[PDB]
Order: structure tokens, then sequence, then C-alpha cells
């Protein structure tokens, strides 16, 4: 009546018109208009949208669909993507491909992350999602986080000590542990003790080099609260928090 | 599966690339966009070379979309200057040149994709749903 | 309602002659007539208030009363639209148009009220740079031109 | 299309400019119509450098500057102005044009830096 | 500025020497615009983000 | 004296806008110079100037004073989240730790990454699942057990992606935060539910397990890039500053006036 | 004879017409002189540019070239009104009005598709 639209509408709209007779001979016209696809972040993929892009390039000769995606990085599900629809995509095309180099981080913390989720069969609980041990770069294979000690390792599980603990106990205890090995990092690098070293070059680590991954807003409060009793000023980069009430 | 090698990658029918976590995705979405440019690849290569404005290329983020294109961008100007010169250095630009035996129309094909690269179709998932309801309005029914 | 009255005050106005000798605006042609003449008059020099109003009482005899009025220094370009030019008998006139007259309705608008009336809304100043404009638009235009 | 035409006449009366500045080499290079690109063929024209126009770092005629909102490019556009005003005695603001992409969305921005300005450093706009 | 053809339009299938089209005007302004300079040209653009410091490149003509 | 000059600022704030106003009562008060000396007044200062780029923003688009009042009084009412509205970083000289959740870490980089909160995890209530052949969303408004595990096992992968999520963001160090916790109310049950969260998942192969056979299936996966200790509680200093002075600057002043009167006016404009 | 005047600014065509002007005088004083021109400011600076040359600017028209060819057949052609009947808001009044009766064709179908759905005269107009 009002005559607007939204987001979702413009979707509702093409799956609508593609579900129709004539639409159809429109698909042709979008076949006329780009005879190839190709779709990136295909684990942010709506139904609809794998609905609409196999009413238009399903088995046409002459026309391409390239869907690169990963299904190991879909985590807005709350948003209104969904991983069974990956899945159905997986079941319907013939032939994968997969990058096997890692351009990131260091060969410590790939391997760390391949030893952990190689541990059994289907670590993600299907069968159409497969893990598979991605390789490090040869240029970054000389990143060394070292301490005033010796070398630090990549993955540092810090055990809390203890039989059975609460909720707010345990996110105090390991706050204030992360508090403490963040003043530690601090002091120590602020005396040439803690270093990034890339081969033989080194750099001192700042505060902004840690970084604390959370994954509420009360857990990173208390992290925040933790951190600035220390003397630790530390930001906050998921604030989205109005201006106006403050 | 297998490994995927954006020179060598057959773009006929449906193809599902798994791009792992810290891989180059946005470098082999360059590479495959200069392979349908220029339509290399020989056997696995595409029929027929198509223009700028007949690449789709489709990302939710705006932001991805603005950054791939910049990138696209500054890779066709490379790749036109490594052409014009006979010479990179890189090894994937390398790669390219030494697939494509004529220089003249491949310089010129480049030079008109920069002339036409503020035309080009890479826009997000609803940006074209809206471009395709206001195109042909007819057959959907869109105001 | 007002229209069957208007029409024939139009005519009205039609039929009174505005000139010293007696001419009327029917037996102005379209060729010479010209309405709404738009021009630009330059200047150069900072325009003081003080070295204009004593040249323009030097001359004029309307500015006896009329206080000097207080504006800058303008150096630039000047905006101006005339509402009427026409020739006859090889003479040009100027012709505008004044319609308020909110304060008179009987028949008081005699030559010294309108007088009074232009020293009070200071329209000499807009008739002096009227001719100054139709003086040099008669001298760019027509070749050996004598004011 | 004006070639087309058989019965015209074609005048030319063209000043040449006298190629000193880098906005006078740029409008010498589209009325001489030539290419001074170097794109470097062979390796000899690669290695030397001298082979292109020499620029003077003092030359401020073709300056591009980053900003990071439309509040401060502008604020930033106000003191280069100051800084061109002040730097040639004889420069009328007649004389400069600002031309935007789009005025709704910058006439705020402009307005307010401008209106902001005390009585040593506003200019009319 | 880009601003879409109808669709049905049949100037745009078939183009002559005499159509008009909104990007030809404005890179022909913007090469009025480069000539037009006599003395200073100062151009200035959004290249950072003032949300996420985000890169934002320029115009193709620039 | 502060009326007169509160009137001068209404009278500025009539004739000339808002941020004219606001600048000329920063700079009479020098309220600025004094948020800037005081430590952690820099994030007020930009707040209130973000505050007045908006009320300059939304000043232009109404006529009437009060209106831009009311407007900033009901923005105040209104929480309400715009993309243009949100706070911005404070500062980026100063190097800060930087919080940020595994959602908008996705595609960044860091150095060194602690994950303090990676066992917490939370269970699924409603019955809202997929179906394991015809791939569609399945809404069970009735309480049956089995949309209850067909969710929680949606629920369980999707805490799985978001632990690869998080754990593929570092590139030096990352560290964990392991620990028997125990979402049932049970104190002392003889069991953790460290198998329910998506780490213990991994640590303990999918098998239900105790404190100490969490420390062995920790201990058991030690390499030279894995390893573990104990959370000690101690603090001995916060901090040292090591601050530097700062050089001499000054500002640039301009000799002349910008301009002449040059103006191209009509009749009315001399009268 | 068309004149074609090539130049590469515009003060030295503006000083061609000002010696064209000087050159060649009007017979007819009241004669409008017809300066062609695109945009309100091009005529406005076409204005100042002639007064601060001439020491004044009047009597000078600046029309559309659309409304100066429709002038010219007015004036040449007879029987021709001074409106055209064929305008925008005249052209789609007349097919709100013919479109409903043509949508019985074959060759109408799309747009009977396009109507016939749902309409409260908006997809019409």
């Amino acid at each position: 009546r009002r005559g607007e639209l939204g987001f979702d509408d413009m979707l509702s709209r093409l799956d609508s018109a593609l579900r129709s007779e004539s639409g159809e001979v429109l698909a042709a016209a979008i076949r006329t208009r780009f005879p190839v696809a190709m779709i990136d972040e295909f684990q942010d993929t709506d139904p609809q949208q794998y609905r609409i892009f196999r009413r238009i390039w399903h088995h046409q000769p002459e026309t391409a669909l390239l869907l690169i995606g990963d299904p190991k990085q879909a985590i807005y599900a709350f948003r209104g993507a969904d991983i069974f629809t990956y899945m159905k995509a997986r079941s319907e095309v013939h032939a994968h491909y997969t990058l096997d180099t890692n351009w990131r981080s260091a060969p410590g913390m790939v391997n760390s992350v391949n030893k952990l989720f190689s541990q059994t069969d289907d670590a993600f609980m299907f069968r159409e999602i497969p893990f598979i041990p991605v390789k490090s770069a040869g240029k970054n294979q000389a990143l060394r986080f070292v301490f005033k000690g010796e070398t630090q390792p990549a993955m540092k599980m810090w055990l809390m000590e203890g039989e059975s603990c609460g909720v707010g106990d345990y996110q105090s205890t390991m706050a204030q542990v992360c508090a403490a090995q963040i003043r530690d990092w601090l002091q120590a690098g602020q005396r040439g003790e803690a270093l990034l070293m890339n081969g033989d070059d080194a750099r001192p680590v700042r505060a902004s080099d840690i970084s604390v991954l959370v994954r509420s807003r009360q857990e990173a409060a208390q992290v925040r609260d933790a951190l600035t009793l220390l003397e630790i000023p530390s930001v906050y980069l998921s604030n989205r928090d109005s201006v106006f009430e403050t | 599966a297998e490994t995927l090698d954006p020179l060598r990658l057959p773009l006929q029918g449906e193809r599902l690339i798994e791009a792992s976590a810290g891989t180059g995705k946005t470098f082999t979405i360059a590479a495959l966009y200069l392979r349908l440019l220029l339509g290399l690849g020989g056997s696995a290569a595409f029929p027929r070379p198509l223009t700028v404005e007949e690449l789709l290329v489709v990302t939710f983020t705006e932001a991805a979309t603005a950054e791939l294109r910049g990138r696209i961008r500054s890779n066709i100007h490379e790749l036109r200057i490594a052409c014009l010169r006979e010479t990179t250095d890189n090894p994937l630009y390398e790669r390219l040149l030494e697939e494509i035996d004529d220089k003249a129309q491949a310089a010129q094909w480049l030079l008109l994709a920069e002339r036409q690269m503020d035309e080009a179709a890479v826009f997000t998932i609803h940006g074209f749903c809206q471009r395709m309801l206001n195109l042909n309005a007819f057959e959907s029914g869109m105001l | 309602q007002w229209e069957p009255v208007l029409t024939e005050w139009i005519t009205a106005v039609l039929q009174a002659p505005l000139n010293e000798t007696g001419v009327s605006l029917s037996q102005l042609s379209a060729r010479n007539k010209q309405v709404e003449m738009e021009f630009y008059l330059p200047i150069s020099e900072p325009l003081i208030a003080s070295q204009l109003d004593t040249l323009i009482r030097q001359f004029d005899p309307l500015s006896a009363g009329c206080p000097p009025l207080e504006f800058m220094q303008v150096r630039g370009m000047l905006k101006g639209f005339i509402d009427l030019v026409f020739r006859h008998e090889g003479r040009y006139y100027l012709l505008a148009y004044k319609s308020n007259w909110l304060g008179e309705d009987s028949s008081a608008y005699t030559q010294q009220a309108m007088a009074a009336a232009m020293q009070a809304h200071r329209y000499d100043l807009q008739y002096q740079l009227y001719t100054l404009a139709l003086h040099r638009y008669l001298r760019h235009r027509i070749a050996d031109y004598d004011y | 299309l004006l070639s087309d035409l058989e019965s015209s006449q074609e005048l030319d009366a063209f000043v040449d400019v006298t190629p000193d500045n880098l906005l006078h080499n740029i409008q010498s290079d589209i009325l001489e119509l030539e290419n001074r690109a170097v794109a470097g063929v062979n390796i000899e024209e690669f290695s030397r450098s001298d082979n292109k126009r020499p620029l003077d770092p003092l030359d401020s005629s073709i300056t591009f500057h980053v900003c990071h909102s439309p509040q401060r490019e502008v604020e930033v556009l106000h003191d280069r102005l100051l800084a061109m005003l002040e730097e040639d005695p004889t420069l009328t603001p007649r004389d400069i044009i600002v031309m935007v992409a789009d005025i709704d969305s910058y006439s705020p921005f402009i307005q307010a830096v401008f209106g902001s300005a005390p009585a040593d450093r506003y200019l009319p706009y | 500025r880009q601003l879409a053809p109808l669709g049905f339009d049949l100037m745009s299938q078939k183009p002559k020497r005499g159509d008009r089209s909104r990007r030809d005007d404005d890179r022909y302004l913007f090469l009025e615009a480069l000539i037009s300079a006599q003395q200073k040209l100062y151009i200035s653009y959004i290249g950072r983000s003032i949300q996420d410091n985000s890169e934002r490149f320029p115009s193709v003509l620039v | 004296v502060v009326v007169e000059e509160f009137d001068g600022y209404r009278q500025i704030w009539r004739k000339r806008g808002v941020m004219p106003m606001l600048r000329a009562l920063m700079s009479a008060r020098n309220i600025a110079e004094n948020l800037l000396a005081t430590a952690g007044g820099e994030r007020r200062l930009t707040d209130i100037l973000h505050i007045s780029e908006l009320l300059q923003e939304a000043g232009t688009q109404l006529e009437s004073e009060h209106a831009l009042v009311r407007w900033l009084s009901q923005h105040i009412l209104e929480p309400d989240s715009n993309a243009s509205s949100q706070q911005m970083r404070l500062e980026s000289d100063k190097h800060l730790v930087q919080i940020v959740t595994i959602h908008k870490s996705k595609g960044l980089e860091y150095p060194l990454v602690w994950l303090p909160f990676i066992t917490n995890f939370r269970v699924q209530e409603q019955a809202f699942y997929h179906d394991r052949h015809s791939f569609e969303a399945v809404l069970d408004l009735n309480a049956a057990p089995e949309s209850v595990d067909l969710a929680e096992a949606e629920r369980l992968a999707e805490d799985l992606r978001l632990l690869y999520v998080a754990l593929t963001r570092s590139v030096w160090h990352c560290s964990l935060g392991v620990a028997p916790l125990v979402r049932r109310r049970g104190d002392k049950k003889g069991d953790t539910d460290v198998h329910q969260s998506a780490l213990g998942r991994l640590l303990q192969k999918g098998e239900p397990q105790d404190a100490a056979g969490l420390r062995t299936c920790i201990e058991a996966l030690c390499d030279d890039d894995i390893a573990w200790q104990t959370a000690q509680t101690g603090d001995n200093q916060p901090w040292q500053v090591n601050d530097v002075s700062t050089a001499e600057l000054n500002a640039k002043t301009l000799q002349r006036l910008p301009g002449d009167n040059w103006r191209v006016t009509s009749y009315s404009g001399l009268q | 004879m068309l004149r074609v005047y090539h130049s590469n600014r515009l003060d030295v065509l503006e000083a061609l017409m000002e010696f064209i002007v000087e050159r060649e005088r009007l017979d007819d004083p009241f004669e409008p002189e017809m300066i062609l021109v695109q945009s309100t400011g091009m005529a406005q600076w076409l204005q100042m540019t002639l007064s601060q040359k001439f020491g004044i600017a009047a009597n000078i028209d600046f029309p559309l070239p659309a409304s100066f060819i429709w002038d010219m057949f007015v004036r040449v052609l007879p029987e021709i009104p001074k409106e055209s009947a064929f305008n925008k808001q005249s052209m789609s009044w007349k097919l709100m009005t013919l479109l409903p009766q043509l949508l019985e064709r074959e060759d109408f179908t799309l747009l009977r598709h396009y109507l016939t759905d749902d309409s409260d005269k908006r997809k019409l107009f």
C-alpha cells in the first residue's frame, strides 16, 4: 500500500518472478545479460539466492558458475545464512576445488590448528563438511614470538585448576590471568625481551599487538574491567552503542 | 577433492571453490577475472573473450566489493603495463604473459578494460536483484 | 467579478496618451517596442556615496530634500530590467510601471504627490541609471548618436 | 559532425601555451596532441628516468588530497584556499571556483566550515 | 554519476553519432574542468573511511 | 556577563547556525584545551564533536530553533542505532588492546590472540531444526525431544565453526582458557559439561570426562607448538608510562584582507 | 555562409565576437542579437563580458537551440502554432488514455501482463 520495499523484498520479488512461467524467458535475458557468474562468500547464501542461481545457471551451455566460499566460516546463521543450503549445493554440483596454501599465520599455529581439528573423524559432525590439513607459507616459516626465557610456543591452553567452578568466577579468574599475561608481555616488551621475530628482524610487542577475542558484551566488559585495573587501556572494536546515550 | 590452479580451472558448468581461512581468495578472484577478460586456458578456456560489462561478480559485503573493484583495477593496470613491457615482477603475471601469443590486441583489450572499469558489473546481491528488477520490469512486474 | 471593470480600466489606460505631444500606446508597432530590456552596467571605481549624491544634487532638482542613503563601496557590475523602451517619430523614450499605490484612492495623485512619492521611494537614482544605460545602449548600437 | 558540413567556413585562432608549470605542461600536451607517457619497452628506457619531464618540488599547480570525512575535507580546503590567497597578492575569490559531485551532501559542511571563520579569516562564499 | 537506461529504449541498442549519454557528458565535463583551469587545480577525495578506517579508492578519471 | 555572552551565543545561533555557535563557545570558554589537557577527556571531546556534527546535519533540515532541541531530546530518548549515529574510535595514534568479537574478527589479522571464554557454551532450548533429507527449515511447536536434539546438533556445529573462526585468526601466538565448566546446577556431580562445548568435543574426543580426564586429554596432545600451563592469580605492578616531550609548533597568520567588496547587485541592493 | 570558430580558450572567442560586433553594426537597433547558449551561467558570463567590453549589454536574447529552431519553424513556414502538440506531458496524458484501448491487441500482451495484474492507476502513469 505504501509502495515501500525492503532488502529481502528484492530477493522475494526476483524469486517470484523466476517462479512464474514467463520469467524463465527473463532468465534467458539474464543469460543474454551476463553469461558468467562468480559468487563470492557462498557460505552466506540464503535458499532463495541459491534457488535463483539454480534457476538461471543450472545446466545451460556456454555459461559458467563459480561458487567460491568456505563451509568452515559459516557463522552468520543468526542473520539468515544456513549451512544446509551449502550442503545441498555441494550435493548438486560435481566438481570441488580447494586452496592448499595459507599465507597468514606461522607454521606452528597452522600445525596446531591441523592437529586440534583432526583428532577424530568428521569434527564438524556433518558428513558433507570434511576438514583438510592446510599448508603454511614458505615465506612466513621464520615467525617466532620469543619471550625473555626462550621461544614461546604457538598455542598455550591455560587450564584453570579446580574440580568444579561457576560461570562468573571462572570468567573473573580467566580475565585476571589474561590481564596478568598482558601486563607481563607489556612489561617485558618495553625492555627488549619479548619480541616478534621474522627471520632476524625483531619488533617489540606494543599494546596494539595483543587482542582478546570474546563472544558476548558481558564478558567483553569483564575483560575490560580486569584489564583497566592494571593500568592498561583497552578499546572495544565491536562497540555499537549510540553516541546519544552518553 | 583437487587443488585449484587459477590458470587451469575449466570455466564450464558449475564449479565449487573452497577457499580456506587466510588463503588468497581475492587474488584468485582477480586472477580468474583476468582469465575471463583475456580468454586464457586453451582447451579449458571460454569459447569467446568477454568484456568488463559481461563479468558478474557477486559479494555480500559492500566494502569487500569496493576492495575487489580497486584490486581488479590495479591488476588490470599492472597487466597492461606488463604486456606493453613484455616483462613483470610477479610469477603469476609471468605465466599470464607466457600463456598469450599476441601482445598488441591484449594491450588494446586491457586499455579498453581500464577505460570501461567504471561500468564494471561487480555488484552485491541486493544491488544485482534491484538492477534486474528495474531493468526487465515487464516480465518481473516491478515499479 | 473584477474582470469586466478591469478590461475597461485597461482600455482606459490604453486610451490615455503618455507624451508631451499626445502619443498613445496604440501607435507603437511591434518592431518599435521592446519590453523588459535587461542591461549590465560596469563600474571599476569604488562607488563612494558622498561623491555620487553631491553629483546628483548638483543637477537634479528633486534632491533638495531626501537626505542621502548610505551604501558600501560597490565595484563590479550592476543589473537592471527596464520595463519598456520605444521609439516614435525618430525619438527614443523609456517607460516603467509602478502599481503599488496603496495610500491614494481619490484623484489626489497630482504632480506634487507623484514627486513626493519619487522623493520618498528614491526612484530618482533608478531613473538616472536608466538614462545612463539607455545613453550607453544608443551610443553602442546607433552610429553617429547624439544624446 | 562539424567537419561533415559542405559550406562550412572553418577559422582557427589557437593561442599556444608555454609549458613551464605542470598544469601548463598538461594543457600543452593536450593542445599539441602528443604522447609524453613513457612505457619503457626496452630495459635501457626502463633503467634511466631522465627522459621524462622534470617537475619542480615547489610547483603547487596540481595537488591531490586524501581526506577522511566531508567535514575535514572542506576544513582542509579552506586552509588551502587561505594559503593560496596568501601566496598571491593579486587574487580574487571570484576567480576561484569549487565544484562538487553532489552539492546537497557537501553544502552543509561547506557552509559550516565557511561560517565558522573569524573576521580576519572569513572569505565570502 | 551513473544513470541506468530504461531497458526498452531503442536508442541504446543501435547508437548513432548524435546520441548523448551521461557518462560521456561527465567525462567531457572532467576534460573541460582540466582545460579550463588556468593557474591552480585542487583535487580532494575521501580516501579513508570515517567508520572503520577502510581504504576508499578514487575515481578512474583521477 | 554570562547572560550577555549567552545572548551573544543565541544571536550567533540565530544568524549563523549551530557549528559557528558551538565553535565560538568552545573558543571563548576554551573548553577544548581543558578537555585535551585532562586525561581521559579526548573520547569526551570526540563525542562532543560528533554530537555537534549531527546537530549541524539535523539543523539544516529544520526551520525552527526549538525543533532541533526537540529532535535532540527525542534522539536521546531513542537509543536506536543508525550507521551514522554510532560511536567512533577515540584515538588512533595511541596503541590500545583491541577487544573484538568472533563475528567481527572474520577476515582480520592479529599478532597475539587471547581466548579466555572459548569453553563457555549455551544450550539451545527452542525446537527449530533442518531435515537431514529435504534440507528444509522445520519448526516444531510441540516439545518433541528429537527436534530439540536436532537443534542442539546444529547449535554444536555452529559452536565448532565459531571455534575454528576464533582459532584461525592468530598469526604468532594464541592462548586458550580451559576449565571444567559445568552448566548443570549441581556443583559436584562427578562429571563436567565440557563435552557439551566445542573445545571439549575435540579435547575429550566427544566423550564425557572429569577434570582429571580433561587434564589428561590436554596433556596427551603435547607438541612443540601446543603447550599448557596452570592459571596463576597474582599482580606485582600495573605498568610504566615512559612519556616523552613534545616539540614546539606554531600557526601561520594571514597578513591582509581576503577580498575587496566585489558584488553584482541591482537598484534594490543600493536602496 | 556558416562560420566555424575553433579556439583553445574562451577569451579568444569572446574577443572575436566583440570584434565581429564592433566590425559589423546592426541595421535595426531594436533587433535582438541571438546568442545560442545551453545554461544560464554561460549566458550570465557572456552578458558580464559583453558589458565589460562594450560598456553595456542589453537586448541580447539567449534562447535554447530547440526553442530557436521552433521559432524559425514558425517564422519560415506558416500555419503553425507557437506551441507543439507533441510534448512530454501531453503525450503522457494521451497514452494514459490510449493504453487501455490497445490492450486487446496481440502485440501488447506484455503490457497487459504488466498492467492487468493490479492497477490503481500507478503503473499506467
